[PDB]
RNA sequence: UAUUAAUCUAGAGUGUGGUAGGGAGUUUUGGAAUUUCAUGUGGAGCGGUGAAAUGCGUAGAUAUAUGAAGGAACACCAGUGGCGAAGGCGAAAACUUAGGCCAUUACUGACGCUUAGGCUUGAAAGUGUGGGGAGCAAAUAGGAUUAGAUACCCUAGUAGUCCACACCGUAAACGAUAGAUACUAGCUGUCGGGGCGAUCCCCUCGGUAGUGAAGUUAACACAUUAAGUAUCUCGCCUGG
């Protein structure tokens, strides 16, 4: 079991709620951290484990079923350098972007990748690009 | 008459009402108390000389202006 | 409510100052429960208000509603000697619902007795006391403080996915 | 004067223990704006009393546009039982 | 600022006497000029601050 | 490869090989700077004055000049940099 | 994402329980100090300045002692401080009243952030009416200084500074830094609630400061109270 002591706050938008934890995990060094836990978190974070960025992203819930938190863990090497570079998000609420499949972003000549979630939640850029549909560009991870 | 005793802590002294514990402050019942905390010319000492905290500087304060309208203190030498 | 006056007669003699407290207090007080009396005395005052130079002291503890208030004060010009009278409402004190708390009543007594027991050790009868121990600090933490220590409301939380978790 | 908070949360609840609706609020609301407006038609020259009239006569009414948009219904009859509207 | 002579010595009721006149002689000259609010404040803030600083090191 | 005795107050990022210690106390101190001097002893043929040595021959005094304070006081001399006007 | 039909409490509020405040308005009260007047003592200057001169004084000034009247502001306390959204708040009391911090096994169940237009408040000066006027002093008069002085200095001096009711709505109205939300080393202070129980000190939750790395900046510098990593909303900028 995992227990905590600490209140776990979020913002109200879900990606750069994520985007900020990350950079500043990464920019700090730390490497334990939470946030609350809604299912597009959870499914974004199901497609960048399978990439590799991250080690473990692990969510729980109370014994009433009413709030749960996910926790996840960075992966740094040996010498304490990261993986992740840059993380930027491009639909932020109010200013939603739609981008159609050919006009599908490759970031950073593919060396990064592109969160676009269609109709079946979240998927990588390459692997959109292979099913040929686009949809909702989440944020760009490199 | 001579100064009771030095600061023989650091360069205060201390707070009495908090060791006591007093917590509540009334002019006829530690009215002797509150003489030793004004000065010699009938004069509020500040903080180096009367010791208490900012609170009960405050209170003992409020209490001294409150006796001097009572008229059962002095309010300046000559 | 609870209000408390202080009031202030000429020193002429004391039983007739008595009988002008007492009609101050029947003819004024409204609406009122119980008014407790008390006679501080005859004390030399240091300013002479109306160049007078002396005064008996009466303290009243009575209690009742606001009303209580206004027709002693106009009273009191109109009255005589009253050279002076404050109604200190004691729920505005510097200080009166800790007084009305009771833990920290209890709390106030022990260190009352604690700190009186330092205080005869410090001025021991004629042996020498060497420690001289009061405003300096004391010895090691309070082993209650570590003990009773207060516990964080810790909320547990229960496994429901994982995958790659080096643990 | 303090009104005596108990008993208009007595007479406004619905069931036991809902010290927290939003039907006690108003209606505390609303013995709370009486009060201001003596108080302030009294004195004339207090302001921060005017910025906490003007801001509970506010939260008033917010309060009771959340409960206009959800259930109707009992928004009417609240309305009428307060008669806060005119 | 009343001091007693002791009638034993003179010159030790002046080296007290010169105490209470400094602090007088102070309030004295804060109450010659008018000062706004201000810069009223101003200079009470940094009477304390001067003082404060030199008690700092004096120890 | 620099070698340091950390004492709390350095970064760890400049010394290579780390060796948490002491460096006021003038017994810890001198224990260790000649426990690598030790190491150059031993493979320099000469015979070893501390290590791999029993407890008799490792006794040290304490220089002059209850137990040892390791404190650090002497706070007051820092005071608010001098400015004002 | 938007719409609709519903559930939940973690957001935000409410209640209970602890609790700190120069928060605000209305009505009374008090003492120093100045001025004027009244009564004594007294006998030649006082006052003012860089130096002086207008000025006051044998009609007895300055000074000293007592008393009376009146107006304005509230020494010390008073701060390596408190409160309020800002302007601001410091003699004492009563009444009315605003917000805030801590703990909540309680309650409603997203009711929340920003805000064009609108409303409220908003230093001092200024206005209108009626009172008040001790001190101070724009305008003004005189004496100085000066090449000249409509200024800096001095002696007088009205409006004004004060109160009530009506306006005016501007300030370097400054933290020169809009509000809200989440995260990001540490150290030293200080204040409040809570936990222990002599203080002192330890821990927790907040407010107010100093130092300080990653980070940011053109640099100065900011740095958990950001000018750092980001979002929402409003206002504003486009050479002199
Ligand atoms: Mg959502
Ligand atoms: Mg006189
Ligand atoms: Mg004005
Ligand atoms: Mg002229
Ligand atoms: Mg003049
Ligand atoms: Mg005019
Ligand atoms: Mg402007
Ligand atoms: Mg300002
Ligand atoms: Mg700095
Ligand atoms: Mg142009
Ligand atoms: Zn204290």
């Amino acid at each position: 079991m995992i227990t905590t002591t600490k209140p776990i706050k979020a913002h109200f938008d879900p990606v750069a709620d994520l985007l900020t934890k990350i950079n500043n995990a990464r920019k700090a060094k730390l490497m334990t951290v939470t946030t609350i836990a809604s299912k597009l978190k959870i499914a974004i974070l199901e497609i960048l484990v399978k990439e590799g960025y991250l080690a473990n992203f692990q969510v729980l819930e109370n014994k009433s079923k009413t709030k749960r938190i996910v926790t996840f863990n960075l992966k740094y090497t040996q010498r304490r350098i990261p993986s992740i570079n840059g993380v930027k998000q491009i639909s932020k609420p109010g200013l939603r972007i739609y981008r159609p499949f050919e006009k599908l972003p490759l970031v950073l000549n593919g060396l990064g990748i592109a969160i676009i979630s269609t109709s079946d939640g979240v998927m990588t850029d390459k692997v959109a690009r292979l099913k040929k549909i686009g949809g909702e560009i989440l944020a760009y991870v490199w | 008459k001579r100064m009771v005793r030095p600061l023989f802590k650091r360069s205060k002294k201390y707070c009495r009402f908090c060791a006591i514990g007093q917590l509540r402050i009334d002019l006829i019942d530690d009215l002797e108390a509150l003489k030793r905390f004004l000065s010699p010319y009938a004069k509020i000492n500040p903080r180096r000389i009367t010791g208490n905290c900012q609170m009960h500087q405050r209170h003992v304060a409020k209490a001294l202006k409150r006796a001097r309208y009572l008229a059962l203190v002095p309010f300046v030498k000559d | 409510m609870q209000y408390n006056i202080i009031l202030l007669v000429d020193g002429s003699l004391s039983l007739e100052q008595a009988n002008q407290v007492n009609e101050k207090q029947q003819q004024t007080l409204t609406n009122v429960e119980g008014l407790q009396t008390e006679y501080l005395g005859l004390k030399e005052l240091a300013y002479p208000i109306k160049k007078q130079l002396s005064a008996h002291y009466y303290r009243w503890k009575f209690s009742g509603d606001n009303q209580s208030t206004k027709d002693f004060k106009r009273t009191a010009n109109i009255n005589k000697q009253v050279l002076r009278e404050l109604i200190i409402n004691l729920e505005r004190e510097y200080g009166y619902l800790a007084s009305i708390n009771p833990k920290k009543q209890q709390l106030a007594l022990q260190k009352r007795a604690k700190y009186d027991e330092i205080i005869a050790r410090e001025n021991n009868p004629e042996n020498p006391d060497v420690p001289v121990t009061s405003g300096l600090a004391s010895t090691q933490p309070r082993l209650s403080r570590t003990e009773k220590a207060q516990k964080p409301k810790e909320e547990l939380w229960d496994v429901v996915q994982k995958m790659g978790n080096f643990d | 004067m303090q009104i005596d908070k108990n008993g208009i949360i007595k007479s406004a609840q619905l069931h036991d223990k809902d010290v927290g609706s939003i039907q006690v609020q108003v209606s505390l609301l609303t013995s709370q704006i009486k009060q201001l407006t003596d108080h302030l038609l009294a004195n004339k020259k207090d302001f921060i009393s005017k910025r906490g009239l003007y801001a509970k006569v506010s939260k008033r009414k917010r309060l009771l546009k959340y409960l206009k948009h959800n259930d109707l219904e009992a928004y009417r009859n609240l309305v009428k039982t307060l008669n806060l509207r005119g | 600022p009343k001091i007693e002579v002791k009638n034993d010595d003179l010159e030790l009721a002046l080296k007290k006497f010169k105490r209470v006149s400094l602090e007088i002689r102070r309030l004295a000259q804060r109450h010659e000029y008018h000062l706004r609010k201000g810069m009223r404040l101003r200079e009470k803030r940094k009477i304390a601050q001067k003082k404060r600083r030199k008690f700092r090191n004096m120890v | 490869p620099v070698v340091a005795l950390c004492n709390t107050n350095t970064n760890p990022e400049l010394v290579d090989f780390i060796i948490p210690a002491n460096n006021h106390q003038p017994q810890s101190t001198c224990l260790l700077m000649n426990l690598l001097a030790d190491a150059v002893a031993e493979a320099k043929a000469m015979p070893t004055m501390f290590a791999y040595k029993p407890d008799e021959e490792i006794q040290i005094e304490i220089p002059q000049k209850k137990q040892i304070t390791s404190q650090r006081l002497n706070i007051t001399r820092n005071p608010e940099v001098l400015t004002r006007e």
